[PDB]
C-alpha cells in the first residue's frame, strides 16, 4: 500500500530532483556497483568506470522507469509489466539485488536533497521503491 | 573485515566530522520510523505515534548515542569485530532475540544519515567503504546466532 | 503472479491435506518455534511445549487463514485485509518472519505429502506462500 | 557452530540413511526450479526449460553430488566450518559473485528434500538441528563477503 501522504511525499521528492533525474540514476548505479560488487556481474559488457557513457545512459533509463512508476503510481504492475518480464525472465535478477539498488537510490536522493529527505519522506520513498521492486520481482 | 588504506582513509576522514551527539539518534529514530516493526523492541520509550514524536524523543536520542558509540568502537577494530562486540551479541541475540537482517537495516539507515549530512562529500567510494564497515558490524553483532 | 498451473497445484495440495489442515498448521508452528527461536517472542503468553492446546488451537487458525486465501486466491488482499492490519500494526511482526513460517509450512507439507510435493508443486506452493506473505506485510 | 549432543545425534542418525547419489541432485534441482534466478549461474548445463528438464538433467545430478559432498564434510566439522569451506568461499564469492541469501535458500531446499524423503522421521527437533547446520554452512560459505 501507498497512502495519499506517501504519494504526495514521493511526488514532492521527484519534483525537486527535477531534470537531474537521469544523472542521479547514473550515480545510484555507480554507488551500487562500488558498494555491492556482486551486482556487477549483470553488466559484463558495460564499462563501469566513472564517467562511463554507458552507465550514464543506463542511469537515465532507470530514472525514466521510476518516473513512469511515479506518474502511474496507482497502476504500477501495468506500467512496469515489460520491465518485470525483462528482469525476471531474460535477466534473471536475484531479488536481493532490488533491495541494494533501492538503498543506493535512497542514498543518492539523501545526498542531493538535504531539505526534502526528512524522516517522513525517507519512509515514503522506501515504500515506493519497495513497491516498484515487488512489481519487478513478481514474474519469476 | 579487510579495509584497504584508501577505504580506511575515506571512513576515518568523514567520521571525525560527525556530530556524535546527534547522528546516532537520527539513525535510530529513522529506523523506527522507516521500519515500524523495530518499534516492537521499544514500547517503553513513549510517544512513537509519529515521526516528530520518535525523532523529538529523549530516549531515542539518548540511546542512539550508545548505538553510535558502538560503531565508532568497531571502526577502530576492523581486525577484531567479533572480539569487540562479543558481549553485545548475547544481548541482542540471547536476551533480545533480534533478526540479523535488522542490523543490516540500521547500518543502511546510518549510511542514509551520513549521505544526508555530508551530501556531495559522501561519494560513491566513501559509501562503498562505509558499506564494508556496517556489513562487518552487523555480522559481528549476529555471531550469537551464527 | 500465480499462473493457472500454480493455482491448480495449490488447490491439489490443499485437497490432499484435507481435514489434517489444522494439525499441520500446529506442526508448522512448532517447527518454526524450535528452528527459529527468535519467533518465540511474539508468543510470550503461549505455552509452546509439545502438545500445547494453545499451539494446536492457533495452528487451526493459521490453516483456516491459508485455506481462505486459497479459496479466494484471486482477491487475497481483500480476503486477508484484517490479518494484514493485525500483523503489521498491532503485532509489528518483522517481515523476515513470514519467510521462516513459510519454509516451515513447506517442510510440513513435504513431510506429509510424499506424492504431491513434486518439484513443480513445491514451486507453486512457494509462490502461493510468498503472495500471502506479501499481503500480510503490505500495511506497515 | 554449537550443536548439543542430542542435536548431533538427530543429525547424524538421519544423515546415515541419506542416498548420497540422489539427495544432492534433488536439492540442487529443486533450487533451480523454485528460485529460477539461480539458473543464471548454470546456463551451460543445458535444458533447464522445465522441472522435468532440470531434474532429469545429468549435470545437475552430477553437480549436486559434490554439493551434498560439501554438507557432509561440514557435518564432521561444526567446530571449524570456516576452516572447512575456506577455499570454496573464494570460489562463490570472489570468482562466482553469489549473494549469501542464496546459500540460505539451498540449505532450506535441502531441508525440504530431507522432510520429503524421511516424512514422519523428520520431526520438528530434527529439523531444528538441521537448521543450525545449514545456517552455519551458509555463513561459512559467505565468509569471503563478510
Ligand atoms: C528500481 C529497480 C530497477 C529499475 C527501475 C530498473 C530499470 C531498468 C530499465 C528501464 C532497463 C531498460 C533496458 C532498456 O530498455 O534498454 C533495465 C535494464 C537492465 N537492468 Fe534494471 N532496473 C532495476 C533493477 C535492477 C537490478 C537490481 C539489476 C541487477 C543488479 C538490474 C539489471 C539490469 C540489467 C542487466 C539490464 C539490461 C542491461 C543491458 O544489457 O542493456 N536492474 N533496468
Ligand atoms: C537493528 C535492530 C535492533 C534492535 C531492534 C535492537 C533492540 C534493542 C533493545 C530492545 C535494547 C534494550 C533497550 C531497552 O529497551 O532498554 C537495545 C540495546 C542496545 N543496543 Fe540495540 N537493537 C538493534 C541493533 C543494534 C545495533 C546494530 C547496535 C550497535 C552496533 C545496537 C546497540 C545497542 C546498544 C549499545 C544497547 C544498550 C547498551 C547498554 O544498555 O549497556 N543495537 N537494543
Ligand atoms: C502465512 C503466514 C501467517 C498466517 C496465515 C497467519 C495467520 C494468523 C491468524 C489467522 C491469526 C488469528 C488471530 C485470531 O484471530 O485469534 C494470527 C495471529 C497471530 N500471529 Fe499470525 N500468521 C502468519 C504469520 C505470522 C508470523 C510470521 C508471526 C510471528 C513470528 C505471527 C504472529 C502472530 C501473533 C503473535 C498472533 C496473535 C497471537 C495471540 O496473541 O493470540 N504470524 N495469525
Ligand atoms: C546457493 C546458490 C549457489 C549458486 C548460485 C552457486 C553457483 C555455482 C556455480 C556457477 C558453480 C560452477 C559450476 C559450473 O558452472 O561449472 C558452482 C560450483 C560449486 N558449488 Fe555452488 N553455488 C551456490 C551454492 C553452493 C553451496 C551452498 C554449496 C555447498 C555447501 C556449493 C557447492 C559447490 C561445489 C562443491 C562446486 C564445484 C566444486 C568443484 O568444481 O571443484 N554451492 N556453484
Amino acid at each position: 500500500v501507498l497512502s495519499p501522504a506517501d504519494k504526495t511525499n514521493v511526488k514532492a521528492a521527484w519534483g525537486k530532483v527535477g531534470a537531474h533525474a537521469g544523472e542521479y540514476g547514473a550515480e545510484a548505479l555507480e554507488r551500487m556497483f562500488l558498494s555491492f560488487p556482486t551486482t556487477k556481474t549483470y553488466f559484463p559488457h558495460f564499462d563501469l568506470s566513472h564517467g562511463s557513457a554507458q552507465v550514464k545512459g543506463h542511469g537515465k533509463k532507470v530514472a525514466d522507469a521510476l518516473t513512469n512508476a511515479v506518474a502511474h503510481v496507482d497502476d504500477m504492475p501495468n506500467a512496469l509489466s515489460a520491465l518485470s518480464d525483462l528482469h525476471a525472465h531474460k535477466l534473471r535478477v536475484d531479488p536481493v539485488n532490488f533491495k541494494l539498488l533501492s538503498h543506493c537510490l535512497l542514498v543518492t536522493l539523501a545526498a542531493h536533497l538535504p531539505a526534502e529527505f526528512t524522516p517522513a519522506v525517507h519512509a515514503s520513498l522506501d515504500k515506493f521503491l519497495a513497491s516498484v521492486s515487488t512489481v519487478l520481482t513478481s514474474k519469476y | 573485515v579487510h579495509l584497504t588504506p584508501e577505504e580506511k582513509s575515506a571512513v576515518t576522514a568523514l567520521w571525525g566530522k560527525v556530530n556524535v551527539d546527534e547522528v546516532g539518534g537520527e539513525a535510530l529514530g529513522r529506523l523506527l520510523v522507516v521500519y515500524p516493526w523495530t518499534q516492537r523492541f521499544f514500547e517503553s520509550f513513549g510517544d512513537l505515534s509519529t515521526p516528530d514524536a520518535v525523532m523529538g524523543n529523549p530516549k531515542v536520542k539518548a540511546h542512539g548515542k550508545k548505538v553510535l558509540g558502538a560503531f565508532s568502537d568497531g571502526l577502530a577494530h576492523l581486525d577484531n569485530l567479533k572480539g569487540t562486540f562479543a558481549t553485545l551479541s548475547e544481548l541482542h541475540c540471547d536476551k533480545l532475540h533480534v533478526d540479523p537482517e535488522n542490523f543490516r537495516l540500521l547500518g543502511n539507515v546510518l549510511v542514509c544519515v551520513l549521505a544526508h549530512h555530508f551530501g556531495k562529500e559522501f561519494t560513491p567510494p566513501v559509501q562503498a567503504a562505509y558499506q564494508k564497515v556496517v556489513a562487518g558490524v552487523a555480522n559481528a553483532l549476529a555471531h550469537k546466532y551464527h
